[PDB]
């Protein structure tokens, strides 16, 4: 299955920006996605989970501000970013979750910088 | 559907259609006899060596189905035999799945002899498969397998990872000022005296996945540690799961069978709010192991009626509840936490 | 929170060594951990999950044991193309937390 | 209650105990009985009213129009009684039913006259007064809508469905904009769910998604349905709901349909309607990215009753949404004709 | 057909195939499609029928003037496609439903214009015409009762019971005098019977005789009851029935009670009543010997509101007859009150 | 009275309040007055002159074949010479010109099996002779006030204390519906129809009784006389218009020495028939197989109507009273040896 | 949201003077607006609900009109303690949203 990562640039702070993922080989209504980003020179974060039957849950740093979401036709995944902030800019990832809770599918990483 | 009920308060029948939720708290098709064989043989050749049951009902349908699966097993020549023991509750996660056979086995359509190698459904055997190596939550209804007419559930082994319950099962409806959240194990009642608030709950099991937000009735903002019925037990994530001056009761008496939670006091005890009583922890049984009964209770800020679990047992208080003067080290206290 | 504690943050070693990476809870998230592999400018690469299991097309010279608080993964024969960077992240509850990271260096 | 249930391939009958919700949509409202608190209480509420400034009622539903039509007589009689220059005029019910800002007191005392009960047979007919408070009717130009009270009563007991019970009823003591909470059911079992209420029955069913299945609305209310009444009411946008927000539409995932967003110009100014997803008699519609930008809905047949053949949508999903009224078919705001221009047919001019 | 029945205190079923009665009576007729004859043959119909001197219709019952309401836009409509100079005008029913002498024809050749079914969604409402065809209303001065058509139509399928079916009707070739047996409904078990239609619902009971229990009437229909759906037709006295033969009554030994006789002068007016054998509110009756003959019946409340109290009758029988309308308690014939004079009371002004 | 029924032929459902009646035609466990009151009534009886009962309908020979055991031990235990043995059941049902006395006082002794004796109380059987029809008992009982109903199981009796010629009305329930009508009970289906007037359609009968079907519970019982009912009045007919067919007469030569009938007006299998007016006149009722298994293929009637009368018994096809062969003899024929 | 605009932003009047304040808005409500008033150190208090119905206890000198996107707020004669912060804001739907505000002051 492959997983590739589009819409991700450079913002100004206070901005909006929405990311995309495309799967590959197989429907994403049948797979828990997840959003997890990356900070330059730090570890990794979970931000955002969609269940299979469309429930949501987010980290609390970004409980009011993002937003996931899916298209079935498109079968592509989304988020909504709204407010950026400076802690805001990392690497974007678009994963998925399996056996023991846990992720086995990546995308290739999609970068947002917030700077004026 | 189309029916008829009557209200024995005021006297009144009427007819109609609609859709009603009965309280309910069955011949099951485990998928094929060919092809659950299949399943089981490369799931035991992928290291799974065991099933942790979700609830009573799929307990039952492989206590019903072991025959004929060891049957199919033997007669295709398989070293493998299937050993299904009783439930313990909690009924914990598994974080293994079946696997769906690309191919059935060729033979099928008498007894088995007894091999060495088990694959021991849930029971008391945790040694010789712990439960890090056990399947969960690995069967789905199928699209018309469940119905009020029906006692023959059809059911098949699932092709994706998930952690709701099954949603085929569940019923849950409000009318007026009763609500009810149920499915085939659970049957929690609500109502609204001066605001929404949990009323009763009678629970034949207790199980560990997540009920669903599209069967569930004001799902939000609701924080989790409000919820009488932990999340992690497969309570609704709703503000018809809780009930002011408690909160989540982590640490209640899940080990047993049959649970019934209500709100008055357990018979022979008196409790009174005083705010120089003790914090909250382990649920505690109102009868001593020698069968004395404790009669003085306090609690720093709940509210009358007091929580308490109704089991076979005996009678526990909520977390919220200690003992007032007699000390609390020779009580019975709860050994699980959600 | 779950806050996930590893050690030792930077290792070295030769070719064929052994090599041993410990994770450390601060609750009880019994056996529902999980192991990844973290290559310079790629995506995460999963290991192991649920403590001990192997994913499938992953080399069986990584192994993991551990329950409760403590974990451990252990590289028996060490190899040029295992020099990367190595996260723990519990499974149990949300939110999924990793953690801090170990680098192996030579 | 205890109830059992039919199933008519096999003769045979399922019975227990549990919650029954029951289609009362379609169903006559004029065979009750009504009982507004007291004859004297409600003289009293409605004098102070009319001395505070309040012109008259804005009707929640069509079963407050109804109460107040089984009140009038008696109300009448007994403010006569009492020595007050003022009358009670009921008329009719139009969609969308619009709120008011003004409520209803609550009197310290009753009135010192009269009798104690509803239904006192045999009343001498009041006299018609220079003063009247007229219960919503064709009547916007004495009295304008912000003049108006509205959603000042609570049903305490019913028996809907059961045709000789009373209703039992109450002026509250607070401002407020939900519908009241006493004749709603809802209800989910498998695949299926519904939203209903004494004029609203709203379907979903489980596809790959939860969605809008089809709808029935005899009436068109501007309350807020209640979130302790509703499934699945957190990660939802007000913008993405089929039934608008301020129609009294469930704050649901069980409200919604993929590639569409809300319908704040459908048709609401019929007295019926009836939403599917199904094309209209005669009628095509293709999807196409150079169609027109959505608009208010657009009836299928032209005024003089010429069936248009094409239309077109840029992004929506088949089967297309659609109304069902007494005059015909309605389309959705996504749906627009593909070559005759839209000067030539008739379009909603009500916005939710 | 096939049904199952319940019972509420053991909560269980009983099933099988069979006749079922329904109480049909007091639900809205008017959620049904009809579809008479054809629009063609209708409106030929209507054309022969004022061009042969009948000037309007008397309605058998309350379902034809619903189909005639639902009819007549349509029927204009198709009357002015044709350039006949006709209009068909639809007025309101009042009790008794007097009998008309003439018939409504069977045209040999339609009009060769219109559509070809009912339910042709928009069409041009039609324009007045100074020539109007009147279906039964306030209007027995512009044409008299012998000029009017009576009970000319044969339902011929119908649906009654599921709020959305169709109902088929034809006019006959044929004089007749009974009322349509397509909708009536008799039935006895054991002790109790039945005798029902549309509008009719009469109970009976086996005490030391048959006799008659309750009767609950929605109108006052003038047809008479057809013999193959009486139970007990046979010697039988006319002089006994307690509704009377004129007003579709029931020839048989369950329309008869003990001491009294036929009530031909009861408050037939009534828009609905309802028969029942108890005292009205504070009054109470004695036999006695010394009470006045029978007469006309008279109601329990002055015009004034005061109740009568004492009552007499000569030979009647305890329970007392009483009819409960909305403006209150009539008693039967039989019933006279003991002190006050009978210029003080009303009385009903119809007889049978 | 609350329920809910489907038309499968438009496919429709509804619900609501109404009477019902409900296709009978084994659930029940049967209470007579007492096991103190009947046994004195018995030997009441049996001092008085009665030497049996015959039958009135099956409820009242089952009732009495389950009774029989406890009867038999409290009339042992309490002293009396006396034994009550019941047989099958022969039809048709003939009336009895005696009945039961109502004791004035139960037996004094009473709340293991007893032996034969030499006293015989015999109920319906093939005893025809040491108990003749002339000293038999007949219709003696009625279901108590509320005895029966849709949801019993369970039908408590009593001894009657009058004389009737009048089968039990607490069982009987007719019904008409537009253009289909019934006259039922516990034994009897009668089906009724409009095609151009009213007619009989089928019936389906399990029992032929000899009591009288009430007229309370008969549909137009005017104008009509008893050569024209089908099944007779002297069978349990109805004096209705119901039970009538254009062209035929009372049918009292029919098979009713049979087990269980079943009337339709339809053409036994491999048979033509033809209106002719050279036909012979009408008398006992012939079966379509003589005794050999031979069908006969070809019958006339004088002016009866298309289609045929027949009874479906167990055992055959019979043809109506008016229905006659033309070529072979009816001398060889099977004929019913029963009138009513 | 909605927005919502007032103008002038300041208002120069002597005591027995008749002052006028207009509110708008972006779109329209045409009943929803209500008009208070706020002096330093203090809470706002109520005047005007429904665009033209009085506060209960407020003096009859204050009065309001207007529908649709523009109202209009009047006083009749002014008085040592009409001298303060005013604002309008609507109340047809969430987000409730207040103006900018108009300061009257003495001269």
């Amino acid at each position: 299955v492959q997983l590739v990562e589009s819409g991700g640039g450079l913002i100004q702070p206070g901005g909006s920006l929405r990311l995309s993922c495309a799967a590959s080989g197989f429907t994403i209504s049948s797979k828990y996605m997840s959003w997890v980003r990356q900070a330059p020179g730090k570890g990794l974060e979970w931000v955002s989970i969609i269940y299979s039957s469309g429930s949501t849950y987010y980290a609390d740093s970004v409980k009011g501000r993002f937003t996931i979401s899916r298209d079935i036709s498109k079968n592509t995944l989304y988020l909504q970013m709204n407010s950026l902030r400076a802690e805001d800019t990392a690497v974007y990832y678009c994963a998925s979750l399996g056996s023991g809770s846990a992720f086995g599918y990546w995308g290739q990483g999609t970068l947002v910088t917030v700077s004026s | 559907h189309h029916g008829c009920s009557v209200d024995f308060s005021k006297k009144e029948t009427r007819c109609g259609t609609g859709v009603f939720v009965y309280n309910d708290v069955y011949k099951y098709h485990p998928d094929s006899p060919r092809r659950l064989a299949a399943a089981v043989k490369q799931a035991w050749e992928d290291g799974i060596c065991g099933i942790s049951s979700v609830s009573r009902m799929e307990n039952i349908m492989w206590r019903s189905v072991e025959g004929e699966l060891n049957a199919i097993l033997e007669e295709n020549g398989v070293q493998l035999t299937v050993v299904v023991g009783s439930v313990k509750n909690p009924m914990w996660r598994g974080p293994q799945r079946l696997p769906v056979p690309v191919n059935e086995l060729p033979h099928g359509w008498v007894r088995a002899a007894k091999t060495n190698n088990s694959f021991v459904v849930d029971g008391d055997t945790l040694k010789e498969c712990p439960l890090k190596h056990r399947a969960w939550n690995s069967f789905l209804v199928e699209d018309h397998g469940f119905g009020v007419f029906h006692t023959s559930v059809w059911l098949k082994v699932r092709e994706d990872y998930s952690l709701e319950c099954d949603p085929a099962v569940i019923g849950t409806a409000v009318k007026g000022k009763e609500a009810v959240h149920s499915d085939l194990g659970y049957w929690i009642e609500s109502e609204k005296n001066d605001t929404w608030r949990l009323k009763r709950a009678h629970l034949i099991e207790m199980k560990t996945c997540e009920w669903p937000k599209s069967h569930t009735l004001w799902t939000d903002g609701i924080e989790e540690s409000d919820l009488i019925i932990p999340k992690s037990l497969a309570g609704p994530l709703s503000h018809h799961n809780t009930r002011e001056g408690y909160r989540t009761q982590m640490k209640g008496p899940w080990h047993s069978e049959e649970l019934e939670i209500r709100f008055e006091e357990c018979p022979g005890t008196k409790v009174h709010v005083e705010e120089t009583c003790g914090t909250r922890g382990p649920s505690l049984r109102s009868t001593t192991a020698s069968g004395r009964v404790i009669e003085e209770w306090c609690c720093r800020e709940c509210t009358m009626p007091p929580l308490s679990f109704r089991a076979k047992d005996g009678c526990w208080y909520g977390m919220e509840i200690r003992p007032r003067k007699e000390p609390e080290s020779n009580l019975v206290r709860s050994m699980v936490t959600a | 929170d779950i806050v996930m504690t590893q050690s030792p943050s930077s290792v070295s070693a030769s070719v064929g060594d052994r090599v041993t990476i410990t994770c450390r809870a601060s609750q009880g998230i019994s056996t529902w951990l999980a192991w990844y592999q973290q290559k310079p400018g790629k995506a995460p690469r999963l290991l192991i999950y649920a403590a001990s299991s192997l994913q499938s097309g992953v080399p069986s010279r990584f192994s993991g044991s551990g329950s409760g608080t403590d974990f451990t993964l252990t590289i028996s024969s060490l190899q040029p193309e295992d020099f990367a960077t190595y996260y723990c992240q519990q499974a149990n509850s949300f939110p999924f937390t990793f953690g801090p990271g170990t680098k192996v260096e030579i």
